[PDB]
Parts: C-alpha cells; sequence; structure tokens
C-alpha cells in the first residue's frame, strides 16, 4: 500500500491545514474590534469561502479518488460537483474585488472613504456571491450541461461513477465566467498602482537624494503564485473539450487538485500586516 | 540686596528642611507589616459604552452613581446611563477642542472647558442652552469642579488658580505663586481647602476662604499630571510623568510612601482613591490601567483590555464601580 | 522689581515657616486605624452579593 | 407602567444615534491641518484659537490656528496627533536681525514623540525682501561658510543673480538636513518657497497633502 500509504498523510495534511488557515483568520477577525474595516469584509468572505471548500469538498474528492469507488447517490453527487464549482468560483471574484478597492485606495485617495462605506460592502458581498451561485445551482440542478455520446449516458445511469461529462458550450461559459474576466481587470489594477508607485519613488528620490525591490517583490508574491495555481486549469478545461482524445484524465484531475491548494495560501499572504500577527501571538 | 534676600531664603529654607526631617519619628512602611494582605483582586468588565466619534479626555460621576458626563476631541458631551447603556443628551459645542468636564452635587448642571480661555457652563433641566460664559485666563483651562450650585473653581495654564462666580461671572479670589502650568485639582469633602500639583514638581495646598498659600511640597522630580484627595481629609496622593506615585500627609508635612515598579518606565494620567482608602487605582501609558495598595505598596491587580492610552477615571461615590476612559473612543465598567 | 518678588516671597517662606508638627507615628496610627475600621462596606474589596450588584 | 416610563428611554436612544450616524460622515470628510511658526514670521498675514475654513475643488480644510504666546514648554502638542499635516512658516528676513532660533524650534518639533508620524511642510516667507539684503551684512561672515559652500546644480534659478539663489539654496537645505536623519521614512519634510505676492499657495498645498496620503497608503500597504 506504498501510493496507498502517501497520498493518505498528503491528502490528510491538505485538510487539517485549509480548516487551520481558515478557523484561525475568522476567529482572529471576529475576536478583536480593531481588526474589523471596510477592508476586512471582503478577506473574511474569502476566508470563509475557503472554510467551506476545504471542509466540503477536499474529503470527499480525496476519498472518491482513493476508494476508486462513489458510496452515495447521484444525487449527492451532483450537489458535491455544484458546490465544489460554486466554491471554485467564489473564491476569485472576491480576490477581484480586493484588487479593485486597492486600486481606488491608491489611485483615488482623496475621495477613497466616501466612495466605500459599510453599507455598500455588504451589497458587493451579496452581489458577488449571487453571481457565482447563478452558475453553481441553477445550470446544475437542471440537465442543461449534460453531455451527449454513449459513455457519459452510461456513467450518469450507473450509480457507481462520478466524472466530470459536459457539454461544449458550458466549459467555455463557466470558464469565462469565473476566471478569464476576473484576470483582466486585476492586471490592468495592478500596472495602475504599480506605475503610481514608480512616480512616488521617482518624485521622493530628486526631492532628497544626495541627502525597487520591495514593490516588485510585493506584486510577485500576490501575482506569480495566483497565476501558477489557476493558469494551468482554465486553458486545459477548454483545451480538453475543444477537441476530444488530447488531456488524459490522470492529469485533469492532478490540475484539479493542484489548483484547490490555492485556497490555504491566502492566510500566509492577504494577513502578513503586524497588526494581523499581533492577534495570531496572542492566541 | 538681592543677595542678601536668597542668603536669607537659604537660612529659612534650611531651618524648615531640618524641621520636616525631625518629625521622621518612623516610616509608615515600618509600622505597617503585620496587616494581612488583600491578596489577587480580579475584576471582569461588565458594561461597554460606545457612541464617541473621537478620543475622550476626561469623566466624571454623578452624584447618584447612575449618570456620566465625557467630553470627546470631536466637541460633543454625551450623558450616559451605566444602568441601561443608553444615552440621555448630546450637547453641541462651540468649540471642538475640549479637556474637562464636571457635574453638579444638585445634578443640574453641566461644564466643560478647552483650548479656548473660555469656560462654559450648560443647563439640563430646563433643551441643552449656554446659561453663562466665564473669561479673563490668557491660557487654556486644566480642570473645574463645582464647588458648590452658585461658584466654581477652575485652574488654567497661567500658573493661577481662581474661585468663579455664576451669578456676576467674575473673579472673587485670585491664588498666585507657581511657576509652571497647573495641570489638576481635587477639592475636600467639606468644601474648605482644595489642592494642585503644577508642572514644577510642586504641589501646594490654598485656602478657599482666606486666599493664600499654605503649605509646600516638593517630593516629585518632573512634572504632575494627576492628583487625588484621601477620604479622610488629612492626605492627598499625586502623579507624575516618571511611573512613581506618592502619598503625603498634611499634618505630617512630608511624604510617606512612594509606588514604583522597575519594569515599568512610562508616566501616569490618572489617579483615584476608592471608598475604604485602601485601594489607589491608578492609569499609565502602558495602555491598561494597575491597581496599587495604598499601606503595603504591593500590586494587587492588573487591569487591561484598552485599545489605547488611559486618561480620565473615576469611582462612585458609594464605591459600587470604576470607570476608565481611554482613546480608543470607547469607556468601560469595571466592578 | 526682582528684589520686590523676592521680599514677596522671602515674608512668604517666613510665615510657612511657623506652624505645628505632629509626630509622624500618630498620623500613621490614624490613618490605619481610620482604614481598618472601614473596612467592611467597600463593595471593591470585599466582594458583595451577586443579588445585590445593580450591574449583575 | 414601568414598561411605559422605559419604552420612551428607548425613545430617546434612537433619536440621537440617528444624528450621530449623520453626523459621522461630516466629521470623517473634513480634513484637519495645524499652522505653525514662529513669531514675526507672518503666519497671521498668511492665515485666541482662530479655525479658518476654505474649500478647494470640493475637498473640506479646517485649518485650526495654535494661538500666540510665549511657551517654551509646550503641554498642547498631545492634543494635535491625528492632524493630517502641519504647516511651518519661517522667515529668512531675519538672519542679521533670528533664524537660529526658528531652526531649533524645527529641530525641536521633528524630535518630539508624539509627532513621529506626522509630516512637516514648510514654507519660506518673506524670501521677496531677501534679494535687497544679499545684494547691497553677508550670511559668509557667519560661522557656517555661505562662500564655502557648493551651489548645487539640482535647483531650478526662476525668471537672476547666483548669490541670492546660493543663499536660497543654503538656508533651504539647512533645516533638511536636520530633517533627513531623524525622518526614518515615516514622515518627511516638503520644502517650498512663497511670498505674499503668490496669488495661489493653496494648489501647492493641496498637491502636497495629496502626496502625502498617497505615500500614507502605499506604505500601508507595504509597497514603498
Ligand atoms: N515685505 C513684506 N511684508 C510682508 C509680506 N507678507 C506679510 N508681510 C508683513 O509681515 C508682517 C508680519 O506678519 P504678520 O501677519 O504681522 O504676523 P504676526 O502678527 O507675527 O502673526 P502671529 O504670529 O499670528 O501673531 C506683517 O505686517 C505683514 O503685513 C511680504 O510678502 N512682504
Ligand atoms: C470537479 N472540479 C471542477 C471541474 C471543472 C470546473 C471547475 C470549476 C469551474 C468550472 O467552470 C469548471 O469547468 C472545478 O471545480
Amino acid at each position: 500500500e506504498v501510493w496507498v500509504v502517501g497520498m493518505g498523510i498528503v491528502m490528510s495534511l491538505i485538510v487539517l491545514a485549509i480548516v487551520f488557515g481558515n478557523v484561525l483568520v475568522i476567529t482572529a477577525i471576529a475576536k478583536f474590534e480593531r481588526l474589523q474595516t471596510v477592508t476586512n469584509y471582503f478577506i473574511t468572505s474569502l476566508a470563509c469561502a475557503d472554510l467551506v471548500m476545504g471542509l466540503a469538498v477536499v474529503p470527499f474528492g480525496a476519498a472518491h479518488i482513493l476508494t476508486k469507488t462513489w458510496t452515495f447517490g447521484n444525487f449527492w453527487c451532483e450537489f458535491w460537483t455544484s458546490i465544489d464549482v460554486l466554491c471554485v468560483t467564489a473564491s476569485i471574484e472576491t480576490l477581484c474585488v480586493i484588487a479593485v478597492d486597492r486600486y481606488f485606495a491608491i489611485t483615488s485617495p482623496f475621495k477613497y472613504q466616501s466612495l466605500l462605506t459599510k453599507n455598500k460592502a455588504r451589497v458587493i458581498i451579496l452581489m458577488v456571491w449571487i453571481v457565482s451561485g447563478l452558475t453553481s445551482f441553477l445550470p446544475i440542478q437542471m440537465h442543461w450541461y449534460r453531455a451527449t455520446h454513449q459513455e457519459a449516458i452510461n456513467c450518469y445511469a450507473e450509480e457507481t461513477c462520478c466524472d466530470f461529462f459536459t457539454n461544449q458550450a458550458y466549459a467555455i461559459a463557466s470558464s469565462i465566467v469565473s476566471f478569464y474576466v476576473p484576470l483582466v481587470i486585476m492586471v490592468f489594477v495592478y500596472s495602475r498602482v504599480f506605475q503610481e508607485a514608480k512616480r512616488q519613488l521617482q518624485k521622493i528620490d530628486k526631492s532628497e537624494g544626495r541627502f525597487e525591490h520591495k514593490a516588485l517583490k510585493t506584486l510577485g508574491i500576490i501575482m506569480g503564485t495566483f497565476t501558477l495555481c489557476w493558469l494551468p486549469f482554465f486553458i486545459v478545461n477548454i483545451v480538453h473539450v475543444i477537441q476530444d482524445n488530447l488531456i488524459r484524465k490522470e492529469v485533469y484531475i492532478l490540475l484539479n487538485w493542484i489548483g484547490y491548494v490555492n485556497s490555504g495560501f491566502n492566510p500566509l499572504i492577504y494577513c502578513r500586516s503586524p497588526d494581523f500577527r499581533i492577534a495570531f501571538q496572542e492566541l | 540686596e538681592l543677595d542678601q534676600l536668597r542668603q536669607e531664603a537659604e537660612q529659612l529654607k534650611n531651618q524648615i528642611r531640618d524641621a520636616r526631617k525631625a518629625c521622621a519619628d518612623a516610616t509608615l512602611s515600618q509600622i505597617t507589616n503585620n496587616i494581612d494582605p488583600v491578596g489577587r483582586i480580579q475584576m471582569r468588565t461588565r458594561r461597554t459604552l460606545r457612541g464617541h466619534l473621537a478620543k475622550i479626555y476626561a469623566m466624571h460621576w454623578g452624584t447618584d452613581s447612575r449618570l456620566l458626563v465625557s467630553a470627546s476631541q470631536d466637541g460633543k458631551l454625551i450623558i450616559w446611563d451605566s444602568y441601561t447603556t443608553n444615552k440621555v443628551h448630546a450637547i453641541p459645542l462651540r468649540s471642538s477642542w475640549v479637556m474637562t468636564c464636571a457635574y453638579a452635587p444638585s445634578g443640574n448642571y453641566v461644564a466643560c472647558g478647552g483650548l479656548d480661555n473660555i469656560c462654559s457652563i450648560y443647563n439640563l433641566k430646563t433643551n441643552v442652552r449656554v446659561s453663562r460664559e466665564l473669561a479673563g485666563h490668557t491660557g487654556y483651562l486644566s480642570c473645574c469642579r463645582f464647588l458648590d450650585d452658585n461658584q466654581i473653581v477652575t485652574s488654567s495654564g497661567d500658573t493661577t488658580c481662581a474661585l468663579w462666580d455664576i451669578e456676576t461671572g467674575q473673579q472673587t479670589t485670585t491664588f498666585t505663586g507657581h511657576t509652571g502650568d497647573v495641570m489638576s485639582l481635587s477639592l475636600a469633602p467639606d468644601t474648605r481647602l482644595f489642592v494642585s500639583g503644577a508642572c514644577d514638581a510642586s504641589a501646594k495646598l490654598w485656602d478657599v476662604r482666606e486666599g493664600m498659600c499654605r503649605q509646600t511640597f516638593t517630593g516629585h522630580e518632573s512634572d504632575i499630571n494627576a492628583i487625588c484627595f484621601f477620604p479622610n481629609g488629612n492626605a492627598f496622593a499625586t502623579g507624575s510623568d516618571d511611573a512613581t506615585c506618592r502619598l503625603f500627609d498634611l499634618r505630617a508635612d512630608q511624604e510617606l510612601m512612594t509606588y514604583s515598579h522597575d519594569n515599568i518606565i512610562c508616566g501616569i494620567t490618572s489617579v483615584s482613591f476608592s471608598k475604604s482608602g485602601r485601594l489607589l487605582l491608578a492609569g499609565y501609558d502602558d495602555f491598561n490601567c494597575n491597581v496599587w495598595d495604598a499601606l503595603k505598596a504591593d500590586r494587587a491587580g492588573v487591569l487591561a483590555g484598552h485599545d489605547n492610552r488611559v486618561s480620565c477615571l473615576g469611582v462612585t461615590d458609594d464605591g459600587m464601580a470604576v470607570a476608565t476612559g481611554s482613546w480608543d473612543s470607547f469607556l468601560k465598567i469595571w466592578n | 522689581a526682582s528684589i520686590a518678588q523676592a521680599r514677596k516671597l522671602v515674608e512668604q517662606l517666613k510665615m510657612e515657616a511657623n506652624i505645628d508638627r505632629i509626630k509622624v507615628s500618630k498620623a500613621a496610627a490614624d490613618l490605619m486605624a481610620y482604614c481598618e475600621a472601614h473596612a467592611k462596606e467597600d463593595p471593591l474589596l470585599t466582594p458583595v452579593p451577586a443579588s445585590e450588584n445593580p450591574f449583575r | 407602567d414601568q414598561r411605559n416610563e422605559e419604552k420612551a428611554q428607548r425613545e430617546a436612544n434612537k433619536k440621537i444615534e440617528k444624528q450621530l450616524q449623520k453626523d459621522k460622515q461630516v466629521y470623517r470628510a473634513t480634513h484637519r491641518l495645524l499652522l505653525l511658526g514662529a513669531g514675526e514670521s507672518g503666519k497671521s498675514t498668511i492665515v485666541g484659537i482662530f479655525e479658518t475654513k476654505f474649500q478647494v475643488d470640493k475637498v473640506n480644510f479646517h485649518m485650526f490656528d495654535v494661538g500666540g504666546q510665549r511657551d517654551e514648554r509646550r503641554k498642547w502638542i498631545q492634543c494635535f496627533n491625528d492632524v493630517t499635516a502641519i504647516i511651518f512658516v519661517v522667515a529668512s528676513s531675519s538672519y542679521n536681525m533670528r533664524l537660529q532660533e526658528a531652526l531649533n524650534l524645527f529641530k525641536s518639533i521633528w524630535n518630539n514623540r508624539w509627532l513621529r508620524t506626522i509630516s512637516v511642510i514648510l514654507f519660506l516667507n518673506k524670501q521677496d525682501l531677501l534679494a535687497e539684503k544679499v545684494l547691497a551684512s553677508k550670511i559668509e561672515d557667519y560661522f557656517p561658510e555661505f562662500a564655502r559652500y557648493t551651489t548645487p546644480e539640482d535647483a531650478t534659478p526662476e525668471p537672476e543673480d547666483p548669490r541670492v539663489t546660493r543663499a536660497k539654496y543654503f538656508i533651504r537645505d539647512e533645516f533638511l538636513r536636520i530633517s533627513t536623519a531623524s525622518g526614518d521614512g515615516r514622515h518627511y519634510c516638503y520644502p517650498h518657497f512663497t511670498c505674499a505676492v503668490d496669488t495661489e499657495n493653496i494648489r501647492r498645498v493641496f498637491n502636497d497633502c495629496r502626496d502625502i496620503i498617497q505615500r500614507m497608503h502605499l506604505r500601508q500597504y507595504e509597497l514603498l
């Protein structure tokens, strides 16, 4: 059971950390009335989404891939697929909203307080969540996404297999809604932020010269991990459906699993402020 | 001749110092050692008050241990009700910069003065409305207290203290003699004598009736930021910027105890006694509050939980609860 | 001028020097006697019954 | 009966809360700045406490004066730790008549514990009359050698003898030498050349304050 022995800790290790990196963040946010701010509500929503994803879909997927047999009902399997899609598509628009908020804060400093209020944050969060849900429950509870070929029909007929088989149109709508659209906005936002930071540094250098790695590192640690984690999945998802007999199931599930670990790096990336670390040290 | 006067001054000052030293029979610590210690005291927050926009500067309890007033940097007075933790009044101000609060013994008037050289008085029972305003100081006010329902005593930054009259609005007795700024004052229960601590490391005791200084104390080494008066009426404890609280004595005319810990080098901003006179509660700049012991100089509890520094303190008339005012725009009621 | 201010202080110190002083032992004894006598009605020092506290 | 009395007590809390909520936005919108300077520096002409209000491009500024009194030891500074920016007004006209006191005051303000985070904006008022003093008493006669000082080429001479420009540059660098050491990157100093002839100096104040806020926000998110 050498393969079996290994995956068991590794699947096991990922589940504990993801809940651990979620429950600690949420309890640190809730316990202290200082950490709370408009710029913390989005982080709270992202932490909640990561927590529910890591507490719902990871163990079920690990059990399905290890046992090689789905012992639950077809309806529960469809629910598992829908909740996985919901969490995946809700753990990206939150990052996009965070980027937009940072862009407004940096580029327009005077009107930042008036533009954003505690009432508008709830509206934005609800809008993001409902947009994510309209492509997770509405098209999955009904049969709009079903394939046509014989293998898919046979698998849906049987009550022992759960393999994601989908029509060509759904693949390009869900991928566009979830990944491609929330990428260009973030790229433009970070380009403008970097331009502003460079302008400020050039301004100060001329004024106080005689008497940057930091920005590059800060932008890299934010962009590189995200693009490395979520780029290959959202290109294989479209190339495997545009044409067949190109991508095997093993690489597909491997990329799907490698995309899941991104939700655990958010606590170590978006909570590096000293005020955030003070709560961690206290607890 | 100035030189002659200075030599005469040394001769007198030296005479006094020797006279004061001759009466030091035994230190108060020496006699008080067989008293059973109080022990560790732990107090938990009961109520939390919110609604201010900026930091809180001062507060003053009511005469019935029910209502309390407080002024914030934004320039608003809020009269709370700790039993039902709800606001009652919200008084706008002409000037945003304020530093003082007061409450009448009859619970009818509230006064507050700030950076401007103006002291204002409001009438709570009648809508809120300015009744009288007092002017004549050339420096910022620092502390005001109602001696009665018809006269107020205040201390400004002009190294002076005055006892105003409400009906006429003019000074009736002016106290002089200090060198640096005056920072705080307190009134004795009989409303006969009051003390004040200046910035020249000197605390003086005045007389309300006659209007002249009586005694001087010079035990500290830096500025004095707070002062409190013992319930008995024969003692008073101060607070300086060198993390030291000293308990003087009016009859003996010298200090008796000094409280200091080697692990703190911060300042002190608020000092108050309890009803029994056994516990001395003080506030620091280390984001928390401390509890001392008057007769043993032994710490018996640490009060923490404030996001910013503590700049206010108060104890109810019946000794039921203690409240702290901080810069985090939050009030707490401890018990 | 400054001489006048010195006279004003020169007179003041002398007045604050002709007072009667009591031994520290008697003052300390009175202080501790008062503190011990009124140590049975302080809610802060002695925890009162739970039903008595209005805040509870 | 008791229920009736309490219910009204509920009504009073609600009305006040509605007003505090209404006033919170007004409080948060405004930006405040302190004006400080030595005597005879022209602060009064430029403007006890005199609070002045003005609007520039839908931005609210509340300029709170400090007042005038001989106070070597200042204790009201703790009350001004939330100020967005501190205006400093100093005059170079007093160099032979004295700036050194103003420089000492600036050094004392910069190193204050309660003012570690707040930046300082400096105005070189009375610069118009400096030309007459410099050209037909000289700075080089003083212990700091004006003659030995090498005029930097970075400064652009506005439309023009070199002596007055060199004197202005040296006096300007005198304050920056003090300021740059203790800044540590948390707060900076903004030099500027001003005079009563300048019809609008607000544009300069606006550009300085916006840059201050932008730099503070950039430093908050670990980008600078
Ligand atoms: N020659 C000249 N005089 C000026 C200029 N700007 C202001 N002054 C004058 O300089 C003098 C000093 O400034 P004031 O406005 O009097 O300042 P102040 O009275 O010391 O101000 P406070 O410190 O608030 O008391 C005034 O008489 C101004 O009119 C200028 O550009 N040129
Ligand atoms: C089982 N995991 C699924 C598989 C494919 C897929 C996901 C998420 C969003 C999509 O638009 C998809 O097409 C993944 O969460």
